[PDB]
């Protein structure tokens, strides 16, 4: 019965503002000491709390972030928005609006703070990526098999895709008739503000003299499709 | 205010008994809550209050302490539990999260194996080098990947990226990726990736010569 | 540590 959720550009270049909506039901901040917080999730790491504003107006920051962020919120439309100054690639994470218990109150008396020690409803949340780049396509190498890529009668192969903007990319092998041993990294972003990633699949060595191997890279953000054939090493 | 959580990562098997502890670097009375956080979705509140059970949520779950010490308690491991494990204190602003706790399906400790990739020509033309190591179907998930150019070991200049843990045979795969400008590559021979795991023995060395043909 | 304490922090 109670729902949020964020809404919001995903993608701000640095230096801009960025704001975000959370959008809620089943509750009102009219309900007495009821809060509405947001909290972040880089990629890979743990939560961070960024904010929390009441139904009172009474509102809290991050000590760390608290020059760019402002809470604000519109007890009628049932929404809370954060805005937060100066974005830079640091800020690149998933944003969660949460809801916050009042005390328990008996006819409007509070006589019990536990309920409120915790953020008991959140959001789905939204991804927002900072960064100052544009639409590329990207570049795939091969990752070729090798003495110093093979063990016991395993080698091991891949695809390097990389510096495209932005995520996603698909990688399948053999157009898809290959997937077994197959493993596709998660991107990465680098320093130059480009993703990278690199697919592998260990086969059969015996096998690399007589099966072809392809991988087909799929970047639909900027409509680039690759097969690279993927061959055992010269200098090897 | 500091929030630890320990462990970092737990191993553990459908029916296990699992503890998890959240220690504050001062006291926080009772306001500390923990939740549950599968991959691809919003953490899910577990108890609140350090020991009340949040209505809807399953009766194996339950939480102890005050003051300082804390413990999460899930008395029969299920399969939805291997998930990622947060604690939050709300007894001081800001609230402040714990670093999370991993908890992954336990198996036989296997070493990776550890393959190297050279930069391709067609990189090479470019203008850059990449350098590939890869660790392949280890456990458990802790490795250490270590990189050496002619002996100097670089820092800074390669990121790792991990899978999640195999639905199969339950383990991870990681890839680190050691970039140079194409000048830089080809002033060096000896490249070398070190990798420092639980299932090996010693430190395992995968290296080349860049151009040895 | 001079923290500030949460809004029901003195509450029973």
């Amino acid at each position: 019965r109670i729902t949020l959720k964020e809404s919001g550009p995903p993608l701000v270049k640095p230096t801009q503002t960025l704001t975000l909506t959370c959008s809620f039901s089943g509750f009102s901040l009219s309900d007495f000491g009821v809060g509405v917080g947001w909290i972040r999730q880089p990629p890979g790491k743990a939560l961070e709390w960024l904010a929390i504003i009441y139904s009172d107006d009474d509102k809290r920051y991050s000590p760390s972030l608290n020059t760019r962020l402002t809470i604000t919120k519109d007890t009628s439309k049932n929404q809370v928005v954060l805005v937060m100054t100066r974005v830079s690639p640091v800020d690149t994470a998933t944003y969660f609006c949460a809801h916050r218990r009042g005390p328990t109150t008996l006819f409007g008396v509070p006589i019990a703070r536990g309920p409120v020690n915790a953020m008991d409803v959140w959001g789905q949340g939204i991804t927002v990526t900072i960064s100052s780049t544009s639409t590329k396509g990207p570049s795939v190498f091969p990752l070729a098999p090798s003495s110093k890529s093979t063990s016991g009668g395993t080698a091991a192969l891949g695809c390097l895709v990389k510096d495209y903007f932005p995520e996603p990319v698909t990688v399948s092998w053999n157009s898809g008739a290959l997937t077994s041993g197959v493993h596709t990294f998660p991107a990465v972003l680098q320093s130059s503000g480009l993703y990278s990633l690199s697919s592998v699949v260990t086969v059969p060595s015996s096998s690399l003299g007589t099966q072809t191997y392809i991988c087909n890279v799929n970047h639909k953000p900027s409509n680039t499709k690759v097969d690279k054939r993927v061959e055992p090493k010269s200098c090897d | 205010l500091q929030l630890t959580q320990s462990p970092s990562s737990l191993s553990a098997s459908v029916g296990d008994r699992i503890t998890i502890t959240c220690r504050a670097s001062q006291g926080v009375t009772s306001a500390l809550a923990w939740y549950r956080q599968k991959p691809g979705s919003p953490p899910q509140l577990l108890i609140y209050d350090a020991s009340s059970l949040e209505s809807g949520v399953p009766s194996r779950f339950s939480g102890s302490g005050s003051g300082t010490e804390f413990t999460l308690t899930i008395s029969t491991l299920r399969p939805e539990d291997f998930a990622t494990y947060y604690c939050q204190q709300l007894h001081f602003y800001p609230h402040t999260f714990g670093g999370g706790t991993r908890v992954d399906v336990r198996r036989t400790v296997a070493a990776p194996s550890v393959f190297i990739f050279p930069p391709s020509d067609e990189q090479l033309k470019s203008g850059t080098a990449s350098v590939v190591c890869l660790l392949n179907n280890f456990y458990p998930r802790e490795a250490k990947v270590q990189w050496k150019v002619d002996n100097a070991l670089q820092s800074g200049n390669s990121q790792e990226s991990v899978t999640e843990q195999d639905s199969k045979d339950s383990t991870y795969s990681l890839s680190s990726t050691l970039t140079l400008s194409k000048a830089d590559y080809e002033k060096h021979k000896v490249y070398a990736c070190e990798v420092t795991h639980q299932g090996l023995s010693s430190p395992v060395t995968k290296s080349f010569n860049r151009g040895e043909c | 540590e001079l923290l500030e304490l949460d809004k029901w922090a003195s509450l029973w």
